[PDB]
């Protein structure tokens, strides 16, 4: 599981140049339980 | 004399009188409730004959009394126990002495609860008497609050006539009844000194005796007595302890209750070449020469209790004890002492319980698996809410029946496990082998105040690297990250010396600060995303060859829907390397003749562990002056924890917002050195040297001793020469000695006229040299003799032969 | 004034291409986010001085490369906080860049919080101060810290505070048209009070004519798939929605014939933020409650203007891990939970873990259960009703607790301790007392447990059970109670006695030192004296004062200078079960200021030290006044002091020899020291000498010798300790060849 | 009513010189519930 | 030897760089090996 | 020379409404068992 500071970097691993898309928690998909790749890309911008 | 079957007495005095006529009580002797009498009633009334009690003596609220000195004189020792105590002597307005001196011996109990007048109740030690102390307690009486003259037999002469014992660290002379005084003492010879007259007792006899080599001479017996002297074992012909009783005396124990019908009463048996009260399970009886025999009839043996529930606070279990079953428990023993090795003792025969179990509000005991063989609780009567087993306010539980081997069947009934503030989570998930896992119900656990002060971790860290080479030691172990980082709060590091390797999770603590333990709290270490390198967190210790201990623990904060149960690691015993030794611990040399010096030393204990002593001896030079003088807290742990909870779910809430030349010696202390001259002074050097490749030696303790003299070696030999002249001049010259003691300093001439008196002159040893000799002047015309002696430091000389001179008219 | 144009609030993540949006503007929060993939050098082209007014939060998140915020809002100046992001109006997170803040022009925070954290870069922390916004910002700016003489209007350079309705600045003082921020409310070119009818409240802070909702209405109407708010006018305001209790024609809010309250239907049916309590605030069904603030700070009472207006929940309370209440008065109009959705075990009344939760006071609650200390749940069993129709299954400090009033047959309280004397309520059988537990805290607006008394028999003297409070401050209030412990019985009713609760103040002491004292010398002759309040003296409350005239230095009158124990003792009382058991067995000048803190101690010398004491006084016929306190003070010193009247004597030698008297200060700075003569000859240069006290008193004067032939002047200048006189009238005179 | 060694002090005012008695106890009989003079002349010697 | 040992442990895991550092903050491993690392 | 009891009824009669702090032995039984007592001493085993 990825929890809290990695998620900064592990969204970027994911997200890149791209952003991040904006307009239950994404900590509960990454840190409780274990998130796997599709997740951290589904929030970058599209 | 006669076995009396036991019996109880009251208000009145005349049963009491049933008592002069029995030596054995067959059973437990009760004096209570002597109100409205008076001790004109009681000190004329004399009871010599008991020798015996089986079953429990007790007196209670008996007024007029003043001790057992005349009601039990010859009460030698006391199955069948009161609560805890042979001796139960509770609540006495005028009591004030024991009394009980022959009471010598109880093997199997102890024996003072608020009595305001009886006093002497500490004085005795009762190491020997009773098995062990354990259970045995001195509580609110007279001497609960100190205001006796606790003068013991001889201590006003000044004579000690009578045993004295040192126990917490006071060594004090004890005496029973300020007449008499104890009955156990030496043991194996221990303490003794005098007990009857002025010798001690050998260890098949108990305390007190007249010799100790003749058993006959010793009173009193520790193991076996036979008829008229001790034994190590009771003969084949010849009793319930202590003792040994022909067959026929149990023959006659047995059929003195086959003809009388008492409540109360015994039919005492003989199995295993004891004279036992009962035969034990699996053992009947077919009359004849009453032994206890086996037979094809294997039955349990069963306690059939009238209470209903023998609610245990020790004779609970001694009634129960010998009972492969029990036909009806409840525990509620405090004090926080370890009398679980008597319960095991009594219930480790129970195999087989019809009622339920319940274990409330218990502290004395450590440990649940003391129910050795229980095998079953059949619950044929449960608690409210129907549980077999009743666990509650158990503030001293470690450890439940460890699985690992046993195999409990429960009949019928729950379990109830509720403030289990030290019981071990993963205790309660074990038990779910015995099979109460299904069945109808569940209501078993309370879960959140189960494991309050003490828990259950489950994961164990590979610690991996340690150094020891000097007076300090650095730690390195495995970094364990949680499956949330966060939630590992930090490290708590525990270690305290360990001498012994006995060292279990607490060993424990004090509320006063005094905690064994020492504890330290290390910040989790930096991580990076590549785990090909993480920094293992670390620590150093503060300040060696004694050994050190060393187990690790985590620090997490729980969460609701979370598995965390932090991490654990082992105790590991570790040492350091060598360190210099100290100086030899006050070293001294002392010449032992004109030629030898004999130094002494000590280890140093500053440094401990394997011990060489190395010894320099050099001269000091003679003074200089000498040859030119003239002669002649949890309330901010609950805050830490919730401020790290509020930090980890503020920081997902922004995440949810913004996403998407010497001599040695070894070991020994003393050295001869020879080899010295007469008079002169040498220097030693002690090193005390911890190592023998290249040998560690400490800093050095100088030490000096000079060598005896020997006068006789100042001596001159041969007489004086001498010469005259014609102007009144006699010129004297000597030999100087060879080996003088040190230096001669002057000498002394000594002349007498024919006829006259005795003139003296001292010569210096500047004047010796200057003149080459002694001349005397202005001497008168006559015939003069002469002596002459040498001095030197050490002493003086002896006389030379006389010489005779004339000096012309 | 603003001179500028409002923008609804928006978030920024990519790149640094539409913080370009922000030259020319706030109705809300500007987040700066994620701004990872750039460089300071792209941050360094851009500005935005025109922002003077951001109303809720200001947020920057994941940006890297920025230095600082200087320069991006240098003319910013206040927030208020409508909204707010989660007790806090202005975040920033995670600047790897960021050194110091720049925001010199920031003001006044009205509502929520300010949480700046985790910044590896950022500094200036303990330079700033946060009791002025809700000392300095930069290297280049400071904290613009306006006096409280203008209290929140703000100030100008030369201090001159603003006017009433500017808030924290003003473009010129005293005009509320020129207001940087309005107090209250703003009207199109002059900030005003409470908007004057036509131009209706928006936002607390903003005057609007029916133009400005009436659009937003228009285009909430015309807007079928955008979550806008229809505002509507009612009480002078503009609000986003009207409160419970009125309803829309369609053609103002206006009040509803039939009871209309104010439903809330939250998504998830499950809600745990007092931004969530600021929604939820006005709603009176929520048609759905969970208490989780954690922290332990007082939050409740702002949520009590949140949750005052609530009155049935649709679904279970929870109040989970509520480390930081105190209460739940603040269900000051709940009514009645809707038998709608429960919890697990149907608990949905859940309480858990609390952590300062001193329950309404059911004196006058009747709050009502539909599904779903021991005394209050004893007090909802009955008076709340959670008995007959469920079964059962339904530990710590205070919590008043349950029995039944008793007394205290004697109280006393003089200084520190309390007597406290009762009657001994022995139960129907006496031998069930198994102690009487004492209870006493602090009351500004602590158990013991004492064994039972040794019962005599006979109504006659028994010595009755008492205990002596040993803590209280000398003038506090505390409340003291009693309730016994009964040992339950089989099948006889016995709760045992509880006494009510007394509220007992005990006696004034001596006063301590008055705090922080100053003895400033205001003038020649006076010396202010000041100090504060104490929290010390313990006691009710003048202040008494001392002054006293210190002498000068002897040495400048000579000196030349030219855990388980515990349950260990509460198990091992042997003492109830042996004998128990057994029992089977057996039986088959001076000055005084009141209410002020400050003092002109006059008459005094113009350069003579004072010692002065100090101290405080509760009375005025035997004084129990405080501890004394010495201060050391000087006078300002005088100049005319050490003048010297008068012109200087000379007499006149042929040998060269010069002979020079001169009067001596009456009244100098306190001792003069030395004197200084000066001397020129004509057309020369000059000369300096010396004359100290004792060379003045052994010569006599002066004695000049060695002077060359000619025309000489002379003046002389005395020192003192404070410093130097006026120089004497010059004098002449001739040396003869 | 009474406690302890006071249940004795008066029980023995309940009996005198009756002697006591000898050869769901007192337990459940005097420590909980009350104590009246009738019941404690049980306990006494008839 | 307090210094003695103190450089030990400094190497294992003097100036001005690390005094103000330690004076300000406690006792760490953490700071001995990050301080010999480079 | 005063035994316990009787020593703390005398100081109880003393102090009045001060009440008792008895005084655990070395303190002024011992003393009391040991030398004399006076009135100046009891300010320390008055009842806090």
């Amino acid at each position: 599981t990825l929890c809290g500071a990695e998620l900064v970097d592990a969204l970027q691993f994911v997200c890149g140049d791209r952003g991040f898309y904006f307009n239950t928690g994404i900590v509960d998909e990454c840190c409780f339980r274990s998130c796997d790749l599709r997740r951290l890309e589904m929030y970058c911008a599209p | 004399g006669e076995v009396c079957p036991g019996m109880d007495i009251r208000n009145n005095l005349t049963r009491l009188h049933e008592l002069e006529n029995c030596s054995v009580i067959e059973g437990h002797l009760q004096i209570l409730l002597m109100f409205k009498t008076r001790p004109e009633d009681f000190r004329d009334l004399s009871f010599p004959k008991l020798i015996m009690i089986t079953d429990y003596l007790l007196l209670f609220r008996v007024y007029g009394l003043e001790s057992l000195k005349d009601l039990f004189p010859n009460l030698t020792v006391i199955s069948r126990l009161f609560f805890n105590y042979a001796l139960v002597i509770f609540e006495m307005v005028h009591l004030k002495e024991l009394g009980l001196y022959n009471l010598m011996n109880i093997t199997r109990g102890s024996v003072i609860e608020k009595n305001n007048e009886l006093c002497y109740l500490a004085t005795i030690d009762w190491s020997r008497i009773l098995d062990s102390v354990e259970d045995n307690y001195i509580v609110l009486n007279k001497d609960d609050n100190e205001e006796c003259g606790d003068i013991c037999p001889g201590t006003a002469k000044g004579k000690t006539n009578c045993p004295a014992t040192v126990i917490n660290g006071q060594f004090v002379e004890r005496c029973w009844t300020h007449s008499h005084c104890q009955k156990v003492c030496p043991t194996i010879c221990k303490s003794h000194g005098c007990t009857a007259e002025g010798l001690c007792c050998h260890s098949e006899c108990l305390g007190n005796c007249s010799q100790p080599d003749d058993p006959t001479k010793c009173v009193a017996c520790r193991n076996f007595y036979l008829d008229g002297r001790c034994v190590e074992t009771c003969p084949p012909p010849y009793f319930q302890d202590w003792r040994c009783v022909n067959f026929s005396f149990c023959q006659d124990l047995h059929h003195k209750c086959k003809n009388s019908r008492r409540q109360g009463c015994h039919q005492y048996v003989i199995h295993n070449n004891k004279c036992i009260p009962e035969c034990p399970s699996g053992y009947t009886m077919n009359s004849s020469n009453l032994l206890c025999t086996p037979c094809l009839g294997p039955c349990p043996k069963v306690c059939h209790l009238l209470e209903g529930e023998k609610t245990i606070d020790v004779t609970s279990a001694q009634e129960l004890r010998g009972c492969t079953v029990i036909n009806g428990l409840i525990i509620n023993i405090r004090g926080g002492n370890n009398l679980a090795a008597e319960l095991e003792a009594n219930l480790g025969l129970i195999e087989e319980i019809s009622g339920y179990l319940k274990i409330r509000r218990s502290y004395a005991l450590v440990s649940l698996s003391f129910f050795r063989k229980l095998r079953l609780i059949r619950g044929e009567t449960l608690e409210i809410g129907n549980y077999s087993f009743y666990a509650l306010d158990n503030q001293n539980l470690r450890q439940l029946w460890d699985w690992s081997k046993h195999n409990l069947t429960i009949t019928q009934g729950k379990l109830f496990f509720h403030y289990n503030p030290k019981l071990c989570l993963s205790e309660i998930h074990k038990m779910e082998v015995s099979g109460t896992k299904g069945r109808q119900e569940r209501n078993d656990i309370a879960l959140k105040t189960n494991g309050d002060q003490a828990s259950c971790e489950n994961e164990l860290l590979k610690f991996s690297y340690i150094r020891t080479s000097f007076d300090k030691i650095l730690l390195r172990w495995e970094p364990y990250w949680p499956p949330d980082f966060r939630d590992l709060l930090g490290f708590m590091l525990f270690y305290k010396e360990a001498p012994y390797q006995n060292v279990t999770e607490f060993d424990g603590q004090d509320a006063c600060g005094s905690n064994s333990w020492t504890v330290v709290d290390i910040d989790p270490p930096l991580r990076s995303n590549d785990p090909k390198s993480q920094n293992h967190p670390g620590w150093l210790m503060r300040g060696p060859w004694t050994q050190y201990a060393i187990f690790v623990k985590t620090l997490v904060t729980f969460s609701d829907e979370r598995r965390t149960y932090g991490a654990k690691s082992d105790i590991i015993y570790v040492q350091t390397d060598a360190t210099n030794p100290s100086v030899p611990l006050d070293p001294i040399s002392v010449s032992n003749s004109s030629s030898q010096i004999i130094l002494k030393w000590k280890p140093p204990s500053d440094p401990n562990g394997n011990i060489h002593y190395l010894v320099f001896w050099e001269r000091q030079a003679e003074d200089s002056e000498l040859f030119e003088l003239d002669y002649c807290t949890d309330s901010q742990i609950l805050k830490e924890l919730e401020e790290s909870s509020f930090r980890k779910t503020f920081e997902d809430y922004l995440h949810n917002v913004v996403f998407v030349p010497f001599e040695k010696v070894v070991n020994k202390e003393s050295l001869v050195i020879s080899g010295l001259r007469h008079f002169t002074g040498y220097r030693i050097e002690l090193q005390a040297c911890n190592q023998d490749p290249e040998e560690r030696c400490s800093v050095a303790a100088y030490v000096s001793a000079r060598t005896m003299p020997e006068a006789k070696a100042d001596d001159i030999v041969g007489p004086v020469t001498h010469e005259i002249f014609e102007n009144n001049v006699v010129h004297l010259m000597w030999q100087e000695p060879k080996e003088p003691n040190g230096l001669i300093v002057l000498y002394e001439v000594s002349y007498r006229r024919y006829g006259d008196e005795e003139l003296h002159l001292c010569v210096s040893r500047k004047h010796f040299a200057l003149e080459r000799g002694c001349r005397l002047r202005g001497l008168s015309p006559g015939n003069y003799s002469v002596r002459i002696r040498a001095t030197s430091l050490a002493g003086n000389g002896s006389w030379t032969e006389p010489t005779y001179f004339y000096v012309t008219d």
